[PDB]
Parts: structure tokens; C-alpha cells; sequence
DNA sequence: CAGAGGATGTGGCTTC
DNA sequence: GAAGCCACATCCTCTG
């Protein structure tokens, strides 16, 4: 899968898209990857961070780190950001010491994910 | 409220037990809360008539109708051929 | 077979 | 006025 950059140059995770659905199978599952050497079983949570709702509702949030590559059954946003606002989700590794890279613009959660606009 | 301008179901289904013309359809069944469904897929036919959506079966009005549940407007008269009943106590929370 | 239910497009309607 | 809502439409699936 292809990878994107962290406010933590250690850790890396998935390209997640402009603007989608409230609550959807994503297109593309979430790989959280540790380039630092992690004990392969160590949990890691995310948090929907916006100054609007700064804790969204979150489903199959947590997950484990297998193999230094820790991902997501399928995560789903359901709290919505709000027009043109995107969350900066913070992303825990649960360990001694844990450690977090926030991420700004990640995505944006409106109703409609953008269907081609309107025919009138 | 949104029910006011644009047509719904749970504002339209009640434009048919109130009215005595059409219990060729419906009924209220009770002193307390439910209703009866005369003809399952005329009920539906006219709600396309209403909606502009020819298509309109029972099994399409019917899942819309089972959404209600989650959100506490009615609910099901377990394993009675067609029957639910309306939740007033929270219609009044749900237009407070 | 009805009935609860996830997923996903649809059309009308307020809000920036 | 596209961008967010909204409250069905449509759909194909199970499992009581």
C-alpha cells in the first residue's frame, strides 16, 4: 500500500481521502507503521481532533501492531467535522513511554461523501 | 419543523387513519397506540403516487418505516400481520 | 415469508 | 451555490 508523511518522522500511515460518507467501509484500510523498533502485540487508538467536537464518535478505533505494521480491521468515522473543516485524528502507541503523531487535514466527514454534484 | 414544508411518511401515513374515507386501507386498532394494514401493496402505491416513485413496493416504504425504531418515532406489534404503533412521548422531545 | 438491517445512491431542502 | 444536512429509495442478505 502507499504511505504518507507524520508530524513524527518515526511513524507512518495510510493516504486516508479528501472528503467522504459519515460511517463508511473505507476505500482503503488503515496501516499504521513503525520504522522504530516495536514489541510486535504493543495497542495503538486514534482520536478525531478538530476545534469543532474535538473527540468524534469512532468505530474499530483501537488496534494492534503485528510485524512493526499495525492496522485497522476497518476503522469508520461517524462525528462529523463540519463544512470545509477536516480532523487532525491523534494516533497513540500504547507502550513505555507511549508516543503520538498528530495529523493535520486527514479527511473531511460530511453526509454525502462528494457525488458527482448536481443535474439541474 | 422539516415535517411542515416537505411531505413525510409518519406526517402522510396519518393523513389516512384520521380521514374515514380511507379505512378501505388502514385503521386505528385500539384505544392505545397501533394500526391495522388493509391492502400491503396499495398502501405502498400511493405513497409512490405522493413521492413521484412508480416503482414503490411495501418491501421499499417498509424499510424506511423499520429505520423509526432506532430513533424512537414508532415501533413493531411483534408478529402481527402488518402492524406497528406510534411513539408520541418522543415525537414531542423529536420537535421540543 | 416477514421482518430487522448494513450499505449506498437520491432528491429536496437549510447554510453558509 | 456547493457543501452539509436531511429523510427515503433501493437493494440484496439472512435469520427468526
Amino acid at each position: 500500500a502507499e504511505l504518507v508523511r507524520t508530524d513524527s518522522p518515526n511513524f507512518l500511515c495510510s493516504v486516508l481521502p479528501s472528503h467522504w460518507r459519515c460511517n463508511k467501509t473505507l476505500p482503503v484500510a488503515f496501516k499504521v507503521v513503525a520504522l522504530g523498533e516495536v514489541p510486535d502485540g504493543t495497542v495503538v487508538t486514534v482520536m478525531a481532533g478538530n476545534d469543532e467536537n474535538y473527540s468524534a464518535e469512532l468505530r474499530n478505533a483501537s488496534a494492534v501492531m503485528k510485524n512493526q505494521v499495525a492496522r485497522f480491521n476497518d476503522l469508520r468515522f461517524v462525528g462529523r467535522s463540519g463544512r470545509g473543516k477536516s480532523f487532525t485524528l491523534t494516533i497513540t502507541v500504547f507502550t513505555n513511554p507511549p508516543q503520538v503523531a498528530t495529523y493535520h487535514r486527514a479527511i473531511k466527514v460530511t453526509v454525502d461523501g462528494p457525488r458527482e454534484p448536481r443535474r439541474h | 419543523m422539516p415535517g411542515s414544508g416537505q411531505i413525510q411518511l409518519w406526517q402522510f401515513l396519518l393523513e389516512l387513519l384520521s380521514d374515514s374515507a380511507n379505512a378501505s386501507c388502514i385503521t386505528w386498532e385500539g384505544t392505545n397506540g397501533e394500526f391495522k394494514m388493509t391492502d400491503p401493496d396499495e398502501v405502498a402505491r400511493r405513497w409512490g403516487e405522493r413521492k413521484s416513485k412508480p416503482n414503490m413496493n411495501y418491501d421499499k416504504l417498509s424499510r424506511a418505516l423499520r429505520y423509526y425504531y432506532d430513533k424512537n418515532i414508532m415501533t413493531k406489534v411483534h408478529g402481527k400481520r402488518y402492524a406497528y404503533k406510534f411513539d408520541f412521548h418522543g415525537i414531542a422531545q423529536a420537535l421540543q
